[PDB]
């Protein structure tokens, strides 16, 4: 097999080859695309290894004290 | 003097009067901008700009471009204006009389210190309340494309 | 975020024309059942300066005006007005304390905001300066809660993100503390 | 299962080179695919489950077991449909070839069978509309999967305009329950049922009505039906009546909570006129597609007045309807694609054209076939004599069903004309069956051989050689005893639909 | 209950034996193809009458329920 | 009836649109005659309603 | 159950509270009929169109015209071009009648 | 008994504006995407909530 | 009605395959290999071509596979969910839930697991996934977040049944374990 299309279940690396010399528009945007998925299955790795994640924004209104309120809050009547 | 009355009666003039697909083409394009203008004005300003960057950049030149493919070849003026000035009198879309001569305002607040544009909500919800709509449109996406190719495509 | 509403002023006249729109005024006053109280009179660039020396200082009555409004179970308008004074009143007071302490160093820092769109990453140099002034006569701190001491923004020694243009009085202000200050 | 296997095919297609062998090994990958789908389908859902009806995907789709029915239904009868395009409906290359001639026709067709079985579970306004175009998309491409075909392409132009239109005034009914409201889900509407303008839910069946091909606006369906390839026609004249009419039925169900009388006039006004073209319609007639889409939109107005009735029989009459008409259509147009083979050849006058799209497109190219095919001539004569009513077939039962949903609500109007319309009908029930037997005996010792089957090439000589294939048999066989025999099991089945509920309970 | 099955494949001889009519040929023709037949109504027959019993159970219970809600109305 | 009659004008070389337009058309007898009877048919229902007392 | 009427921020709207307290009377287990929540149901289609409100608007509009009361003098100032809310008209003290700046902020 | 048994399940029950199946089994709003607290006016309460109407199985 | 013990109305995708029974694993084989014996078998019933048998061209026997691969997949991952959802025969299952989350509590770790997700894309992500598989003959979507709206009450898994106790697990109480609703909101009611 000089050049012969490769089989894809026989020769898995030929295969790619065949696709990465004929068709360089498909295989890299292809290998580019699945960087991208691959980069946030490693999102484990980078929490472990060199920093946890932020904490999360106040964005849920003002922050609300879990408790009843003050009774004895006195100052600035009328 | 609301001129968007004006710029629709010279459009409800010449739909009565269209004879080639030129003006038909012409008449979609004069009544996407008045929906575009009025809302950019007064309702939502988002949506006035997603009309023209789906509606005009991407539906209106399919139609000129088709026309070019399928062919271009080939009254009386006291009835047009009396049609137009008996469609011209009734103009109330609605008859609760309250509800139209009758203003109405809203109190602001300051309890939204998050405050964001109304797109950052619809995606907020689009991509996880109602996740499935946005899924079965891709779906709809998808069997156009085949769709468009098995109708045209002649192999 | 720049949405019409049917609330406030709007893009431009045009918005108006199309509405109809109304500006109207009502001059009936409160009724004297409800006991009068001072208005806070600082604009927008005080009040983004003043912000958390008002939470500081004000945190207790601001905590209890909420819990207010979220137990009055959608009556909270009228059911706060009482504890809604406590809050106009304490933030007048701090506002009246940077005026009587620390005029100079407030009106400073909140030029620099008049000065760089009402950004608090343009105006380190001028804030430091508030702070430090603040804490030493008044006590007030600016804490932002959720975060380590050590991790707050505006104690970044090199941020990523700085002014483009410098403030010629926050600058010069600076180096002068530079000398006044760091002996 | 549907949707999974329906990319893997859409890839898979567009990668082997274009031959008919391939194409109809595909056909019958899809034919897998649909029957997986109902043995997932049948296992997790239940009857005794989903009585109470549960709430999907953020309630916007709700599941109960009335549409659990249906959905079991349609893949049924979609199985059937796959069957004729997966095997051989008559054997001759020549006819058969156009089957296998386009391999993007099971793939539209698996993305209809997710559009039907999704628009009865619909829950929210937002989701009718998308699924509703998903199921219009679906049917326009099949219509035009054809595509050198001049009657094909004609007649998608018509179905998209019309649908279109159609499509837009149930957008619009939307639209103006959300400007009352400003709610789209289903159920927070069910609150407001009383608050809110009934019309409004009115036009929805409007623009709802139009897609079943309901009087006036049949004129469509009648033209549409009768210019598709015969295989189009077996496939668009059904499946979306049982979809939609389901949908209809809870709508309607909703509907009738405020009991607004003033709706229920309009819609007898309109199943009154349609009962009346429906019948007097098809007595002039000449061709045999068009004779059966004046047959169905007369089943679909015996349809309707249990789906009018709304009652604890109502669910009974339509549930058994749907599924012994189903049968019954698939029956005759099976026949219909086979018995093309006992066709006459020329060695003249009126100029008859006919192509490999519509082989039998006239009734009179029926005649004889009780002499050339006796068997399948009385399966094509028992499955018409339940269409015209003749008890103890199927036929009977839905139309005694329906009358007992009809008279039970006060109906009484509405019941005579449908016996009226149906006598009226069986007129031209009754010409398919002349035009089968009547001349029988001046043609019986007759030297035919000029026939189409004629023209199969002689195998052996030494073997038997069948005319018609085994599986299409098997299926005519198989519908033409179960219409005929229903009432060794008729009570079982019946007290198995009274079962099915929507929101009955006590 | 194997009579019950055997109704049921004696339908599905039928079904075989009216396929041959259609198809036009001998009825002694592939004599498996009766049994083939045969067996996959006997299938379909076991299923069914299971579907039936599971009827029966569900029918008597709801009617139980049926029964109490007349009682309330006949009041 | 003067609606289709622009349509008309617009369109008359056109087989198929003057096809559809003239079953719509209605007699100048039938524009009289149908409101006659509609409103014969209204005053003789009504009227015999009060007449039988229902 | 999804989430209906929210607001351009994301949080609840001006009218999801009426809705909210519809939901809760109909879903709960507590009712017999659907009676007692019709008042809620009026006061969800009310926050959102105001007819009745409007309604009691058209009256006193048309009970001031049929006793002859200045419509100035009962109703309240108002103004129509913002470039006109000058510093005399909001009660500043040395305010002038020169317009404001509404070109850009 | 087949008249008694059919009298029953044919039988439809009268459905007004006042007693029909709402297949809603929760009170929404309990977490929005942000701004979760508006102007204070959800009133309901997630933690004493009272019991919903839950569905009737007939088969069960 | 066949009615059980309720495990979990959403059960999560990685719990749904890790209790498969061997029989479920049987139901996956048998599906990956009955569609390419499906069209085997339709030759035998008829030949696609001509009048005698003819195997299928290898490439279609591969597409088959993978299609009865995922078609047997989803039958044993719905009949797995039926346990869960108690509409089958779940005693097996129970007991095998118990020992993980009793052992879960214990250890003051959630029994739903740790989230990404805020309280409000927790709750979502519940609705979109529960009763998600009463459609997965149409199209696939699986319960794969560690949310909290399971359907079940943490106070049953307290109570000690037959043959449990000699687990000798201690159970904290609820205000105590990490990760849950009651264990959260103690400092702003709105912020967890
Ligand atoms: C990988 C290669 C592969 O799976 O199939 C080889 C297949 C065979 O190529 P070929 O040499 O031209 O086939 C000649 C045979 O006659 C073609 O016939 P075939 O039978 O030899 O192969 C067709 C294939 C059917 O092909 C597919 O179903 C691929 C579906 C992917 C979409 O059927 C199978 O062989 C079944 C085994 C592989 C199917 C994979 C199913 C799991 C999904 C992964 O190649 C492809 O189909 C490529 C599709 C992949 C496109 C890129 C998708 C990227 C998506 C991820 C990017 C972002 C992250
Ligand atoms: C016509 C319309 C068509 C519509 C349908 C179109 C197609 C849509 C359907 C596709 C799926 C729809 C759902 C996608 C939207 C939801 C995405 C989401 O929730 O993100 C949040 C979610 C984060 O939530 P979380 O609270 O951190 O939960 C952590 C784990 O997800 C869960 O933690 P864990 O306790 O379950 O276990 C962690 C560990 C497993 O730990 C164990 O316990 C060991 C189990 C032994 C292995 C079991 C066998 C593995 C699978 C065979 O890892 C896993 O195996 C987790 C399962 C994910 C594996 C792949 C799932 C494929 C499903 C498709 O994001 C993910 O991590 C999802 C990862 C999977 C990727 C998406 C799968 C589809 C691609
Ligand atoms: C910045 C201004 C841009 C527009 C400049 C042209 C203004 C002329 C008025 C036309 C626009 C009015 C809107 C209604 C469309 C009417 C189109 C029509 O009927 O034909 C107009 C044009 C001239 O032909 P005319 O003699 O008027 O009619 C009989 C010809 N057999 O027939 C022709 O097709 C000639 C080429 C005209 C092509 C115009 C394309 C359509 C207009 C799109 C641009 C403007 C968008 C609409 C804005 C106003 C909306 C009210
Ligand atoms: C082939 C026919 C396959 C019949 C399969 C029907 C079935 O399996 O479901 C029956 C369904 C009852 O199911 P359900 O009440 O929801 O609960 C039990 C689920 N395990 O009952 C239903 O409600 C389904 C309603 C549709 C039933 C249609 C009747 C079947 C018609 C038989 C056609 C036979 C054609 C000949 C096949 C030839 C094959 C070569
Ligand atoms: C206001 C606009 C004009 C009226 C439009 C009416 C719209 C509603 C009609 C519903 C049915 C749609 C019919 C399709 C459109 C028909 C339009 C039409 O009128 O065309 C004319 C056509 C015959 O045309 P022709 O008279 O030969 O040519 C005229 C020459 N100038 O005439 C026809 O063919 C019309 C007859 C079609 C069949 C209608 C019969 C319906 C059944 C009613 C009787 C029911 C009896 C039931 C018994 C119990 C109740 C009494
Ligand atoms: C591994 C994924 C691809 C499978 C390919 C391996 C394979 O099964 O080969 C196909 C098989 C025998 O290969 P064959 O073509 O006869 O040898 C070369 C002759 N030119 O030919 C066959 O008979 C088909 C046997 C199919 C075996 C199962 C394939 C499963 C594919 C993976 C599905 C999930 C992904
Ligand atoms: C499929 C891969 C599944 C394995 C995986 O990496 O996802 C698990 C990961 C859990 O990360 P972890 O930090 O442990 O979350 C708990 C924190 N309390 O989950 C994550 O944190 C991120 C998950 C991203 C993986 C999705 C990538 C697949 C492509 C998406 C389509
Ligand atoms: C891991 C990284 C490497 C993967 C690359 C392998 C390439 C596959 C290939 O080339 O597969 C080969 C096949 C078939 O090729 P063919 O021309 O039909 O036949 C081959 C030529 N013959 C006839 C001489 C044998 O192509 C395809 O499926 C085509 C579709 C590919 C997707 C293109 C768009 C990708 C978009 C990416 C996100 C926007
Ligand atoms: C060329 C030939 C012309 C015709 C000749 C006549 C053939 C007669 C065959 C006798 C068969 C027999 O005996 O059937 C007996 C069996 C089993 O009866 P069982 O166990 O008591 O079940 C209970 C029956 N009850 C109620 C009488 C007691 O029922 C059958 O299979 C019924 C036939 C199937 C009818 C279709 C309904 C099922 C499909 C549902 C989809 C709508
Ligand atoms: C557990 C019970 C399962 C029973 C088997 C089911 C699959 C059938 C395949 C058998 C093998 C085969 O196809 O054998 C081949 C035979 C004979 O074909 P022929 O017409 O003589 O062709 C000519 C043969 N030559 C080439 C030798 C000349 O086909 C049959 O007889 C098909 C019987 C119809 C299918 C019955 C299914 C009933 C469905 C009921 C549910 C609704």
């Amino acid at each position: 097999a000089i050049g012969d299309y490769p089989v894809y279940y026989k020769q898995p690396i030929r295969w790619l080859s065949y696709h990465a010399h004929t068709r360089p528009h498909v295989f890299y945007a292809i290998a580019v695309a699945a960087l991208g998925p691959v980069f946030m299955m490693a999102t484990p790795l980078r929490r472990k290894f060199l920093y946890d994640d932020h904490e999360p924004l106040p964005a849920n209104g003002y922050p609300l004290p879990n408790r009843s309120r003050d009774k004895t809050l006195t100052g600035y009547d009328d | 003097m609301n001129l968007e009355i004006l710029d629709l009666s010279i459009l409800g003039f010449y739909s009565l009067i269209s004879s080639n697909s030129f003006e038909s083409i012409a008449i979609l394009v004069a009544t996407i901008m008045p929906v575009i203008t009025e809302l950019w004005y007064n309702y939502s300003q988002l949506f006035a700009l997603l009309y023209t960057l789906i509606y005009v950049g991407a539906v209106v030149i399919l139609f000129v471009f088709i026309l070019s493919v399928i062919n271009e070849k080939e009254s009386g003026l006291f009835i047009l204006i009396l049609v137009l000035l008996l469609d011209d009198l009734d103009d109330n879309e609605s008859n609760d009389n309250d509800y139209n001569n009758v203003y109405i305002t809203d109190y602001a607040d300051w309890f939204n210190n998050y405050n964001e544009s109304d797109l950052s909500v619809i995606g907020n919800l689009l991509f996880t309340e109602y996740a499935l709509l946005l899924l079965i449109i891709s779906f709809i996406l998808l069997m156009s494309i085949i769709g468009l190719i098995l109708i045209v495509k002649k192999d | 975020s720049s949405t019409h509403t049917n609330d406030s002023l709007n893009s431009s006249n045009y918005v108006d024309k199309l509405k109809d729109t109304h500006f109207v005024f009502e001059n009936d006053k409160l009724p004297s059942e409800i006991p009068d109280v001072e208005e806070v009179g600082a604009t927008t660039a005080p009040l983004l300066s003043a912000a958390y020396f008002i939470g500081a200082k004000c945190q207790d009555y601001n905590d209890d005006f909420m819990l207010c409004q979220k137990e009055a179970k959608g009556n909270g308008p009228i059911d706060c007005l009482k504890e809604g004074r406590r809050v106009t009143r304490c933030a007048s007071g701090v506002l009246k304390d940077l005026n009587t302490h620390c005029s100079d160093e407030f009106r400073l820092h909140w030029q620099c905001l008049s000065f760089s769109n009402l950004e608090y990453k343009n105006c380190r140099k001028a804030e430091s300066l508030l702070n430090k002034c603040v804490f030493e006569k008044m006590n007030l701190v600016k804490k932002i809660p959720g975060i380590p001491e050590d991790r707050q923004i505006h104690l970044k020694q090199n941020p990523v993100l700085k002014p483009v243009a410098l403030h010629q009085d926050s600058e010069v202000a600076f180096k002068k503390a530079q000398n006044e200050n760091s002996i | 299962m549907l949707f999974t296997s329906l990319l893997l095919i859409i890839v898979y297609g567009s990668l082997v080179n274009k031959s008919h062998l391939l194409t109809k090994l595909i056909n019958r990958l899809g034919l897998i695919i649909i029957i997986y789908t109902l043995l997932i389908h049948l296992n997790i859902n239940t009857l005794e489950n989903l009585s109470i009806g549960i709430n999907m995907f953020n309630n916007l789709l709700l599941i109960n077991s009335f549409n659990n029915t249906i959905i079991e239904l349609i893949l049924i009868i979609c199985i059937l449909y796959v069957l004729l395009i997966s095997f051989n409906i008559t054997g001759l290359s020549i006819i058969d070839n156009l089957n296998y001639s386009k391999r993007t026709f099971i793939v539209i067709v698996l993305f209809n069978i997710i559009g039907l079985t999704l628009l009865p579970l619909v829950n929210d306004i937002m989701i009718l509309f998308i699924i509703i175009e998903l199921q219009s998309y679906s049917l326009y491409l099949l219509t035009a999967i054809f595509n050198e075909s001049h009657n094909s392409t004609k007649s998608a132009l018509y179905y998209f305009i019309v649908g279109s239109i159609a499509s837009f005034i149930i957008l619009d009914a939307t639209v103006s329950i959300y400007d009352d409201l400003g709610l789209t889900n289903i159920q927070y509407i069910l609150m407001y049922i009383d608050k809110l303008e009934i019309f409004d839910l009115l036009c929805l069946l409007f623009g709802l009505f139009i897609k079943i091909g309901l009087a006036p606006f049949y004129s469509y369906s009648i033209t549409i039906y009768s210019l598709s390839p015969t295989i189009i026609t077996n496939y668009i004249s059904l499946m979306p009546k049982l979809s939609i009419l389901t949908l209809i039925y809870i709508i309607m169900h909703y509907i009738n909570i405020v009991n607004n009388t003033d709706l229920n006039y309009v819609i007898s006004f309109l199943i009154l006129i349609s009962m009346f073209i429906g019948s007097f319609g098809g007595l002039n007639v000449i061709r045999i597609k068009t004779l059966l889409a004046y047959s169905s939109l007369l089943n679909v107005s015996y349809m309707l007045l249990a789906i009018l009735s709304n009652s604890n029989e109502s669910i009974i009459a339509y549930i058994y309807y749907i599924i012994q008409y189903s049968l019954t259509h698939i029956n005759i147009f099976s026949i219909i694609l086979v018995i093309s083979i006992y066709l006459p050849i020329m060695n003249n006058m009126l100029n008859v054209m006919i192509t490999k799209y519509s082989p039998i497109e006239y009734i009179n190219q029926l005649k004889n076939l009780f002499i050339n095919n006796i068997f399948i001539a009385i399966a094509l004569c028992i499955s018409i004599f339940s269409l015209i009513g003749i008890p103890p077939l199927t036929g009977f039962y839905g139309k005694y069903l329906v009358l007992i949903s009809g008279l039970n609500n006060g109906y009484v109007l509405l019941s005579i004309v449908l016996i009226i319309a149906s006598s009226i009908s069986t007129v031209y029930y009754a010409t398919i069956l002349k035009v089968l037997s009547f001349d029988t005996l001046s043609f019986k010792d007759i030297i035919s051989n000029n026939l189409i089957i004629n023209t199969s090439p002689e195998n052996n000589n030494n073997e038997i050689k069948p005319e018609i294939s085994n599986v299409i048999s098997y299926v005519i066989s198989s519908l033409t005893l179960i219409i005929l025999l229903i009432i060794i099991q008729y009570e079982n089945i019946v007290k198995g639909a009274y079962l099915v509920l929507l929101y009955n309970w006590v | 209950m194997i009579a019950s099955l055997a109704g049921w494949g004696l339908f599905g001889v039928t079904v075989r034996a009216y396929q041959q009519g259609i198809r036009k040929v001998p009825f002694s023709y592939y004599p498996l193809g009766y049994v083939y037949s045969a067996l996959g109504w006997v299938a379909f027959g076991y299923g069914f009458n299971l579907w039936t019993e599971r009827n029966d159970k569900l029918l008597e219970k709801r009617v139980e329920k049926l029964k109490e809600s007349r009682n309330l109305r006949l009041s | 009836h003067f609606r289709r009659l622009m349509q008309y004008k617009k369109g008359s070389a056109r087989p198929g649109l003057a096809k559809y337009l003239n079953l719509f058309s209605l007699s100048k007898s039938q524009l009289i005659g149908f409101p006659v009877a509609l409103g014969a048919f209204s005053f003789l229902s009504h009227s015999f309603a009060n007449l039988q007392e229902g | 159950a999804p989430l209906q009427q929210v607001g351009r921020h994301g949080g609840p709207n001006k009218c999801f509270g009426e809705f909210q307290r519809v939901v809760e009377c109909m879903t709960n287990a507590k009712h017999d009929s659907y009676e007692p929540c019709n008042n809620l149901k009026n006061d969800y289609l009310e926050c959102r169109k105001h007819k009745v409100e409007r309604y009691k608007a058209f009256l006193m509009q048309k009970h001031a015209e049929e006793l002859g009361k200045d419509p100035e003098e009962i109703g309240a100032p108002f103004v129509r071009k913002r470039r006109f809310l000058t510093s005399k008209t909001l009660g500043l003290v040395d305010g002038d009648d020169y317009e404001i700046g509404v070109e850009k902020i | 008994s087949t008249a008694d048994l059919y009298g029953l399940i044919s039988f439809t029950p009268k459905r007004d504006i006042h007693h029909y199946v709402i297949r809603v089994d929760e009170v929404p709003g309990k977490h929005f995407p942000t701004n979760t607290t508006g102007n204070f006016g959800n009133t309901v309460d997630f933690e004493n909530l009272e019991p919903r109407r839950k569905p009737i199985n007939p088969y069960l | 009605m066949e009615t059980y013990e309720l495990i979990d109305s959403d059960p999560k995708f990685s719990r749904v395959v890790r209790y498969f029974r061997p029989s479920d694993y049987l139901t996956w084989a048998l599906g990956t290999i009955g569609a390419p014996g499906l069209m085997v078998l339709f030759e035998k019933i008829e030949p696609a071509k001509g009048n005698t048998f003819k195997m299928p061209p290898p490439s279609i026997m591969r597409i088959a596979t993978t299609i009865g691969f995922f078609g047997g997949f989803y039958y044993a991952y719905t009949s797995s969910t039926k346990r869960f959802w108690g509409y089958s025969e779940n005693a097996k299952e129970v007991a095998k839930d118990r020992y993980e989350v009793k052992k879960a509590l214990s250890e003051k770790k959630s029994p739903y697991g740790s989230s990404l997700l805020n309280p409000y894309q927790q709750d979502m992500s519940a609705r979109n996934s529960t009763n998600s598989q009463l459609l997965l003959a149409i199209f696939p979507w699986f319960n794969v977040a560690n949310h909290q709206s399971h359907g079940i009450d943490l106070r049953k898994y307290y109570e000690v049944r037959d043959g449990e106790e000699n687990w000798n697990f201690t159970l904290p109480p609820l205000d105590q374990v990490k990760d849950l609703d009651v264990a959260q909101y103690k400092e702003y009611s709105n912020y967890p």
